[PDB]
């Protein structure tokens, strides 16, 4: 990953490549993304890392959510069948334990 | 684009990210580096900066210059940051660190351009600067004797080394002699608030001298001051925290009479307190008296009489000092003013400099510290001598920590240069590329001195090249005589940790920029 | 004072912003006529800027109604524009299968691949969905007018027409059957200079027809002439029937008392002299694209000769065309062979409070004009141009007698092929081409969506249905949302039309994905 | 040449590394020492006519209205209302002559302008500044040795004033006092020996009352050996 | 001192400063290079869009106020004129030279060494050229035009429908082939007139046996096609008659004003008479023809045509036999119009093109001719097709007249870099430099190409000039001198081998003029601006 200078609305430098800490720097204004942002932030202060995971994971889902909203499905469904992959993920993830 | 009716960031938000940014970000620092190319060497050139409100600094110190430029570029304050870095680490070479982050990120350019990915350039500077680290501190000339006269001639000689690019240059050895006795009669610590650096506007450069105990200003002397003796031939020296004048007993103190009597008792029992005070102080045989607190126009009498000299209000790095050189104790209260707690200097005198009274304590056989008297023609003449004498200080310290010294004027750097050419000629390809591209930009010191000094550059770095090829590690500019020589011969010694420092930190500050691909910018909050 | 390398009003955008900025310009000028396909499709009111009100479902008229600053959506306008004046049909077809293609290209430009990559396999999955749609195409027997109608049904089944159906279809077959001319052994329709639609508000529309003849909103330049002749010989002209200055400058100069009465009386006798030689072939009607002195009108009056003054040069040739005569532009040439005879009744009436002049009962006429009454000017300018989308279709269809099946039948199996031949290209380009190839699915996709039945299961109904081996003609029924042979149904669209919109959609999609950079502001610099 | 530097990157994004660059000025090279020097010439050429006992006296007005006329060179330059630095560094420089000594502060100003003038020249044809600077170096140390070696003693006993009246006049020689000369060289010496410690150490003059009083005439000017207060 | 109302810039400053806008300029189109390039979308701030690659295109359009980046503009113009390919290659040299020699000046080398290194390189580049990598195109055949029109039309809009464009565009440059004085074959382009029509696709554009005109007939009553035609080439309008300024009529005996009304028009009908009595069927005029001539051109079932743009004129008569005739008298002083001043065609037709009408002389006899309508999806993608179809076409002609190619894909800049840096080692002692830098600086090509296709620039770029080393140097190897860039898979490939030519002279030309910019740009060192 690439560093990145952010500069608040203080002139206050911050290089660097966590996400949580860009997130923080970043004057956010849509709603949908501050939710985002939100979700990053509790990751972040729950277990103190895995933040770019969580918007990566949650970006793929909505993008591939909007793609399925257009080819009919309704938003239910796509919430319930998000739901139930989400519990079969967390079934499996204990058996990946190295 | 689209207007995406509700934006994602604050309108007003800058984002630049990609290639050129990148390239845009090493232009900044090309231009940051023009801003003190000239001043390096001892053909280098002051720079003059004006603020806002007037004031104008004259300096050579690349890190003074940087700061009193306003940079706002966020790339190119990586440089000022390690200019500022270099100067607390070490001293000196606030010029050489970023011409050469300068030069890594220059020469590196062509190869961003051509889209090589930023990780490997990153990792070559690393394996680069290391390599480079180990190579100077294996070939860095110590002498593991601890003589006395060979070390005090070589910290005399690195002195006049950093000594030999500022305007005080002339009297480098006379500044230079200076500095040694002053760093070598420091005690154990090295602090720098043990150097006073007295500034007195007037006189020559010559007529600046170096004080064998604590001399300052006269302090706001009161009524009945001129009729104190202004020389002393073995005075005890009371250093007293103390006010001694009438005053409230205490701030939320009330004094409640109902009888004349008593009203007139209560006004002798505070000429009584103040009488009793200046007793204690007189029979502790002291003849100088300093405080950190006022001293009235009655106790300024009282002493007058006794044959006694005051001077209060006395700066507390000033008492410091003579404390460290007299050799005695500060005392809040005076109720036990024994012999322990009193300072012996060998002669006291008030003398005038240039318009000024100053106050001398001479003779002192065990201080740990010292005074530099500075004279000259202008406040900036006195404060650039002061940022000159500065760097030397700084150096001598360091060079007390470890006498280990390397060769100047290029010569470690054009060593550097070949050896890292040599390895890079013995990898893959991808990283000798880069490596030799760091070799290449190391010489970009001997180059800018070539050019302040007028001479021509390629030929003297082709000749450089060449005796570095052929044999000799500390072949470098001579300035004098437009040619090479052997510095290390000539005197031109640098303490192995400056180049080590500035090395470690451009490389730090080129991977660091480097390594940033977007720029993001917030809009201003409260632009009022 | 800056340095200023470019304009200070220039503007530089590049990489992927500008990629996908033009994606999604494309895409919402998509959605912005997305629910105006099919037969279920609602209408849309536009606001003329000018004050007027155009109140319409065709894809062209409502794309040509909206000013766009991005340039992609000026691209897709241009395209709307090329696709509705080549063929006159799919409009909406085209700009949805550009927008859907680059959706699905946009998908690919996000990942690593190169859009040249995406270009080439665009461009052969084009020549693939040529082939596919010549493969599956049907003859037509031109001769047959019950498949012509139906053909032309079809095409206005999804307009508000629709609800007189076999009126307008005849109108259209009749028209351009009637128009169709050939001539020195080259052969042409021209729907746009022949074939006049004119609009009355009022009345009923029921009551439009085509006529065998024209008609113009003209009439007698003087009242005692006749306004119903049985079988007039018309004569058409252009030059005035006035006296007139010459070219050169032709000052006179009079000193005898009796030379002015002289010179009017020469002017009378030239206008005599003129209404003499046009009256020597013996003619009914007189037409003139300019003026008629009335000193003329009295001599044709003389000679019993309706006089018409002041006709468009258009409605003159219309006229030519139609009762067969040669426009003439001196009299004293005029000859026997430009008399038109053939114009079976000519009739000069009232209709609301104006005059209309009626040519309309010409015997094999090359030109027509069709009489729309209706409710108003904006349901009149409705119904034109749905009659001219059917009688384009039906010159298509003349010109080129090959049938595609409609209801996005056609859509299903030219991606089954294609999505079929693609298992065989084990490439890199596979990829683009089988995205490409689904794409199409967008029409039967909005046919569902906007009858209103549900997209997924119709979908994979019709796509399992399309995985067999004779089902070619399984498409979407519009109404019911139900799965239907197109054969049954009906439905049925030229290959003209629809290989000129699988071209302009995916030459669309080729010249949008070849754009990386955006320059603006600078002056133009003519 | 000016202002610094102005590219706006080659890509055509903003491209600002000091804050309000555009408003700031730069000057660099042999032009900033060419403009340097013009300006202390202007200064130095300025002060030169009021050198001697000819020299002619500067009407000062500061920014309330009130006249100084003066020959002093420290003062001169003192109350001179400059923007240059390069004047102001003039005017330090009289400072400086004025606090060490006490007089010659005109001189100064006169050698400096003569020495940047002929540096001009030296410069023109090719010369690093620097080597410049040294030569000059060089050539004070010489004169200065020069100095030492023709200088002359004079007794500085009470007994005999003879050349400490002798200096003062040559010191007075300048001012508009020389209608007094005699009698203002007398007074200043006796002044300075009443009070001076005499071996060889300072001279307080805090313990020199200089008071001034309007109306009589210059030349009651007198030396009093004892205080006068402004009471009574 | 100066008191020069104006501001100046003066040393490293200005230096900079012109090579910060040259690189600018070099950026803009550095992304439309080679097969990989993208093009660009110019919106002309009034809502104009054009959809261009062709560098010359870009570079006007911009407005640029630096002089030196008008330079550089002005420098792409004449590229376009004299050759009309490579126009960003040379661009993109020019830019690169001027960089390495604003280095090499920073590093204290006087701009003079810089320049006589230049003009030296520049030489002995074309010598080397000229004697080694120039392939002959008499033992290759049509092939060898066929694939340098595919190669020209590659990072065009018609570049993946190259194997029928390049076919076209060969038939074209072949169907105007002229031989004059001295027996030397000149293809006269710009002859071929290009039509653009929104329509059917790429494929659908024609190739016309003749020549097209964007006209129609003036009347609906002449025929729209006729099989035998004589045209007639006027360049005179065919209207009523008008004396000319210094002649005034003035009537007296008013029996006179009827006759001369009447010849006013009967002078004109006169000269139709005599121009259909020799047979003739097509009546081209460059002037106008009013109401009364269409009808007298109408009755005789004649073509006639009016307001045809005079160079269409000139090639229609050149091409078909006939003679232009500014007016109808002869050497005796009379008013005539022969048959032998007639050309012929098979057919002459009016065809329908998109909701439009044009015409088309077809199989003109006496000479052949050709012209190319081209069908697209908008006017921005036809006027981007005829772009490029006019850059295939001086590639042709270049091809043709000079029969010398040379291999494309990097190679040549590749060879000429290696054999530069060998060769600056035996002149001068900073001249030297000079030359190397010269060499250093023409590798920003293969770089470039390299980069639009996100491929590992460094390394392809060091296996090119490992391939060309060894070439150089085993005299045995010297059939890598063609090894190029295959960009479709990012290795080196054979580039003469695989079809990728160009011409020669595209190469010299940009050579030379970069190099001419180059120095004229790097000799300036001071720059005043006097205020407006
Ligand atoms: N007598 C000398 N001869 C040649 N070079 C010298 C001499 N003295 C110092 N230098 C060079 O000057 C450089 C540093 O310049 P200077 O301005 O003194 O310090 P800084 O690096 O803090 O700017 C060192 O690299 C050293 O090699
Ligand atoms: N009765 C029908 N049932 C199902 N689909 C139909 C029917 N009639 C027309 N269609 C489909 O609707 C589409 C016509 O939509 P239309 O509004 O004409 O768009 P455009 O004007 O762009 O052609 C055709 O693709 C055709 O296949
Ligand atoms: N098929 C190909 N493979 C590799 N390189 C090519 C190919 N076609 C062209 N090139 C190279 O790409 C370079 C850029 O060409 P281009 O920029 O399109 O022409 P111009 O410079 O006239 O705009 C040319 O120098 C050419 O050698
Ligand atoms: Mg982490
Ligand atoms: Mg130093
Ligand atoms: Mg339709
Ligand atoms: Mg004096
Ligand atoms: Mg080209």
């Amino acid at each position: 990953g690439m560093n990145k200078m952010v500069i608040n609305h203080l002139e206050k430098l911050f290089v660097t490549n966590d996400a949580a800490t860009i997130l923080r720097e970043l004057e956010v204004q849509h709603p949908a993304a501050k939710m985002i942002v939100m979700a990053s932030h509790m990751q972040e202060q729950e277990v103190g890392d895995g933040t770019n995971f969580v918007l990566v994971f949650a970006g793929a889902l909505l993008e591939l959510a909007e793609e399925l909203l257009r080819i009919g499905l309704s938003v239910s469904e796509v919430i319930e069948g998000y739901e139930i992959a989400c519990r079969k993920a967390h079934e499996i993830l204990p058996n990946l334990v190295c | 684009m689209m207007p995406t009716p509700v934006i994602l960031l604050k309108e007003g938000t800058d984002s630049s990210q990609g290639i050129p940014q990148l390239v845009s970000n090493i232009s900044a620092c090309q231009v940051i580096a023009e801003a003190v190319r000239t001043t390096l060497g001892p053909r280098g050139m002051d720079k003059l900066i004006v603020d806002g409100r007037g004031k104008a600094t004259i300096s050579n110190d690349g890190a003074t210059i940087l700061k009193l430029l306003d940079v706002v570029h966020p790339a190119a304050k990586t440089l000022v940051d390690i200019a500022k870095s270099q100067d607390a680490e070490v001293g000196d070479g606030t010029t050489s660190v970023t011409l050469l982050a300068a030069e890594f990120l220059k020469q590196v350019k062509p190869y961003v351009e051509e889209g090589l990915h930023p990780q490997i350039i990153i990792r070559a500077f690393r394996t680069a600067t290391q390599l480079a680290v180990n190579k100077i501190k294996e070939i860095a000339v110590t002498v593991k004797k601890a003589d006395k006269v060979e070390q005090r001639k070589l910290l005399e000689k690195c002195a006049m080394t950093a000594l030999s690019s500022k305007l005080i240059s002339q009297q480098k050895a006379f500044f230079a002699k200076m500095v040694v006795d002053a760093v070598m009669m420091l005690d154990d610590l090295l602090q720098l608030k043990m150097i006073g650096i007295k500034k007195v506007q007037g006189g020559a450069l010559e007529d600046s001298q170096l004080v064998a105990g604590v001399a300052f200003k006269k302090t706001f002397s009161y009524a009945g001051f001129e009729m104190q003796p202004k020389k002393y031939h073995n005075p005890k020296i009371a250093l007293l925290n103390v006010e001694l004048e009438l005053k409230a007993e205490k701030d939320n103190a009330e004094i409640r009479v109902h009888t004349v009597e008593d009203y007139q008792a209560i006004v002798d029992a505070e000429w009584n307190i103040l009488y009793d005070k200046l007793e204690k102080i007189h029979h502790s045989g002291a003849k100088v008296v300093l405080s950190k607190l006022p001293i009235g126009d009655v106790a300024t009498q009282y002493f007058a009489d006794r044959d006694m000299f005051c001077a209060g209000r006395v700066p507390e790095e000033d008492l410091k000092r003579t404390m460290m050189a007299c050799g005695g104790s500060i005392q809040t209260s005076v109720n036990a003013l024994s012999a322990d707690v009193l300072g012996r200097c060998q002669v006291f005198e008030e003398t005038q400099i240039g318009g000024e009274r100053y106050n001398f304590f001479t003779g002192c056989p065990k201080a740990k510290t010292c005074t530099f008297i500075l004279r000259g023609g202008a406040e900036q003449f006195m404060e650039e001598t002061e940022r000159s004498l500065h760097d030397a200080i700084m150096i001598v310290r360091r060079a007390i920590k470890n006498d280990s010294v390397v060769a100047g004027g290029g010569a470690i750097e054009m060593e550097l240069s070949k050896y890292l050419r040599d390895y890079s000629r013995t990898i893959p390809g991808k990283q000798q590329l880069l490596i030799g591209a760091y070799a290449k930009a190391l010489e970009i010191i001997p180059r800018q001195l070539c050019d302040n000094a007028g001479f021509d550059a390629t030929n003297i770095l082709n000749k450089l090249r060449a005796r570095h090829a052929q044999g000799g590690t500390w072949y470098g500019v001579d300035i004098n005589n437009e040619d090479i020589a052997d510095n290390f011969e000539a005197f031109v010694w640098e303490p192995a940790m400056v180049r080590i420092n500035a090395l470690t930190a451009a490389s730090e500050a080129a991977c660091l920029i480097v390594s940033v691909d977007e720029t993001i910018k917030n809009p201003r909050s409260t632009v009022d | 004072r800056p340095v200023l390398v470019l304009s200070q009003n220039t503007k530089r955008e590049s990489g992927r912003k500008v990629q996908s900025g033009n994606i999604n310009a494309a895409k919402t000028i998509a959605d912005i006529i997305r629910t105006c396909l099919g037969p279920k499709s609602m209408m849309k009111m536009l606001l003329d800027p000018m004050g007027g009100i155009v109140m319409t479902n065709d894809g062209n008229a409502i794309l040509r109604e909206i000013q766009v600053q991005h340039p992609a959506a000026k691209s897709m306008i241009e395209i709307s524009r090329t696709q509705d004046e080549e063929v006159g049909d799919g409009t909406t077809s085209v700009i949805i299968l550009a927008g859907e293609m680059l959706s699905v290209a946009e998908h690919f430009l996000e990942q690593q691949m190169h859009p040249t990559v995406v270009i080439s396999a665009y461009r052969k999955a084009l020549d693939d969905m040529i082939s596919t749609l010549k493969k599956i195409s049907i003859p037509v027997d031109i001769s047959d007018s019950d498949m012509m109608l139906n053909i032309i049904n079809s095409s206005i089944t999804t307009k508000a027409i629709s609800r007189w159906s076999s009126l307008a279809c005849n109108i259209a077959l009749d028209a351009v059957k009637m128009v169709q001319f050939e001539e020195n052994g080259r052969k042409e329709i021209d729907i746009k200079k022949y074939a006049r639609v004119e609009k009355i508000p009022g009345g009923i529309i029921e009551d439009s027809c085509v006529l065998r003849g024209v008609m113009i909103n003209k009439d007698v330049t003087h009242p005692r002439m006749r306004r119903y002749i049985k079988n007039p010989r018309i004569v058409l002209l252009d030059s005035s029937l006035e006296y007139k200055k010459g070219e050169s400058q032709t000052d006179i100069e009079i000193t005898r008392e009796e030379d002015f009465t002289r010179i009017l009386q020469m002017e009378e006798e030239y206008i005599q002299q003129l209404c003499e030689d046009i009256i020597q072939l013996k003619p009914d009607v007189v037409i003139t694209e300019k003026g008629i002195s009335d000193l003329a009108q009295h001599y044709l009056m003389r000679a019993n000769i309706t006089a018409i003054r002041r006709v468009r040069k258009t409605d003159n040739n219309r006229i030519a065309r139609a009762c067969g005569a040669r426009i003439v532009s001196r009299p004293e040439e005029l000859r026997e062979d430009d008399v038109g005879t053939g114009a079976g009744l000519l009739e000069i009436k009232k209709i609301g409070d104006e005059y209309f002049t009626f040519i309309t009962d010409c015997k094999d006429p090359k030109a027509c004009t069709i009489l729309l009454r209706g409710a108003s000017k904006e349901i009149l300018s409705e119904v034109e141009r749905n009659l001219q989308d059917a009688m384009q279709v039906c010159r298509n269809v003349l010109l080129d007698p090959q049938l595609v099946p409609g209801g996005g039948a056609s859509e299903m199996a030219v991606a089954h092929a294609l999505t079929e031949k693609s298992k065989a290209m084990t490439g890199v380009e596979q990829w683009p081409y089988r995205a490409v190839a689904q794409a199409l699915e967008v029409i039967p996709r909005t046919l569902i969506q906007n009858c209103g039945a549900s997209t997924i299961r119709l979908l994979t109904s019709l796509r399992a249905k399309h995985t067999q081996e004779n089902c070619e003609t399984w498409g979407v029924n519009g109404e019911t949302g139900t799965l239907v042979d197109m054969k049954e149904l009906g439905i049925w669209e030229p290959l003209a039309v629809k290989l000129q919109t699988y071209k302009t959609a995916v030459e669309t999609a080729v010249l949008l994905l070849r754009i990386d950079d955006i320059v603006s502001g600078h002056k133009k610099k003519g | 040449a000016s202002m610094g530097t102005l590219a706006f990157d080659e890509y055509g994004r903003p491209f600002l590394i000091i804050k309000d660059q555009d408003r700031k000025s730069r000057l660099m090279g042999l032009e900033a020492l060419k403009s340097h020097i013009m300006a202390a010439k202007a200064v130095a050429n300025t002060m030169r006519t009021s050198l001697g006992p000819n020299g002619l006296d500067k009407m000062m007005v500061d920014k309330d209205g009130d006249v100084t006329v003066t020959n002093d060179g420290a003062t001169i330059l003192s109350m001179m209302d400059v923007d240059h630095q390069i004047a102001k560094l003039m005017v330090e420089l009289s400072k400086s002559q004025d606090d060490e000594i006490g007089d010659g502060t005109t001189g100064v100003v006169v050698l400096a302008g003569a020495l940047l003038e002929e540096a001009e020249q030296l410069l023109d044809r090719g010369i690093h500044p620097i080597r410049i600077a040294d030569g000059y170096e060089q050539a004070a140390r010489v004169a200065i040795e020069h100095l030492d070696k023709i200088s002359d003693s004079v007794l500085v006993d009470i007994k005999d004033t003879e050349p400490l009246i002798q200096t003062a006049k040559t010191t007075l020689g300048s001012k508009v006092v020389n209608s007094c000369h005699r009698q203002m060289a007398e007074i200043a010496v006796n002044a300075v020996l009443t009070v001076a410690d005499m071996e060889r150490r300072d001279v307080d003059f805090e313990l020199i009352k200089v008071e001034g009083k309007v109306g009589g005439r210059l030349e009651d000017t007198k030396l009093i050996k004892g205080v006068i207060v402004d009471k009574d | 001192p100066l008191s020069v109302f104006g501001d100046r810039s003066t040393g490293e400053t200005i230096r900079s400063q012109n090579v910060m806008a040259a690189a600018s300029i070099a950026n803009i189109v550095k992304s439309s290079l080679g097969p990989v390039g993208l093009d660009k979308m110019l919106v002309d701030d009034i809502g104009d869009v054009t959809i261009t690659n062709d560098g010359a295109t870009i570079l006007k359009l911009l407005e640029v106020e630096h002089p030196a980046a008008k330079v550089l503009c002005e420098l792409a113009d004449l590229q376009d004129k004299e050759v009309g390919d490579g126009t960003t290659s040379v661009v993109i040299i020019a830019a690169e030279l001027l960089k390495n020699a604003d280095e090499l000046v920073k590093q204290k080398i006087h701009p003079t060494s810089v320049i006589s290194g230049y003009r030296l390189a520049c030489k002995e580049a074309v010598r080397y050229i000229n004697e080694n990598l120039i392939v002959n195109t008499d033992e290759l055949g049509r092939d060898c035009l066929i694939n340098a029109a595919k190669t020209s039309m590659s990072s065009k809009i018609i570049g993946i429908n190259g194997d029928f464009f390049a076919n076209m565009v060969v038939d074209a440059v072949l169907a105007i082939k002229y031989t004059d004085i001295r027996g030397q074959p000149r293809y006269p382009v710009n002859s071929v007139n290009i039509l653009k029509a929104h329509g059917r696709s790429q494929m659908e554009s024609m190739l016309i046996s003749g020549y097209a005109l964007n006209c129609v007939v003036g009347s609906q009553g002449m025929p729209k096609r006729i099989v035998n035609a004589k045209i007639a080439c006027l360049d005179f309008s065919l209207q009523k008659t008008k004396m000319k300024l210094g002649v005034q009529v003035v009537i007296t005996d008013p029996e006179k004003l009827d006759q001369i009304r009447q010849r006013e028009s009967d002078i004109t009908k006169e000269r139709i008479q005599k121009i259909l009595a020799t047979g003739a069927n097509v009546i081209l005029t460059t002037g106008g023809i009013d109401d009364m001539c269409l009808k007298y051109f109408v009755e005789a079932g004649a073509m006639a045509v009016r307001r045809v743009l005079k160079r269409d004129l000139k090639r229609i008569a050149k091409a078909s036999g006939a003679t232009i005739l500014s007016t109808l008298a002869n050497l005796e002083g009379e008013e005539t119009f022969e048959a032998a001043m007639l050309g012929q065609a098979e057919e002459v037709v009016q065809e329908r093109i998109c909701d439009d009408e044009l015409i088309l002389i077809k199989n003109t006899k006496a000479r052949t001719s050709a012209s190319i309508i081209l069908r697209g999806a908008n006017d921005f993608m036809c006027d981007e097709m005829e772009r490029s179809l006019h850059d295939a076409l001086c590639v042709v002609k270049r091809v043709l007249e000079s029969k010398s190619v040379v291999p494309g894909g990097g190679a040549v800049e590749a060879a000429l870099s290696i054999y530069l840096e060998n060769y600056a080692t035996s002149m001068g002692s900073r001249e030297q430099l000079a030359i190397a830098e010269f060499a250093r600086s023409l590798l920003v090509i293969p770089n470039t190409l390299a980069v639009n296709a996100a491929q590992d620039s460094t390394d392809l770029v060091a296996k090119l000039r490992a391939f060309h080393n060894e070439a150089q140097v085993n005299p045995e190897r010297k059939n890598l001198k063609w090894i190029g860039l295959d960009l479709s898979n990012g290795k080196p490939r054979d580039n003469k081998q695989a079809g990728v030519f160009e011409p020669t002279i595209v190469k010299v030309k940009s050579l030379k003029f970069a190099t001419e910019a180059a120095i004229t740009i790097l000799r300036i060192d001071d720059l005043i601006k006097l205020h407006p």
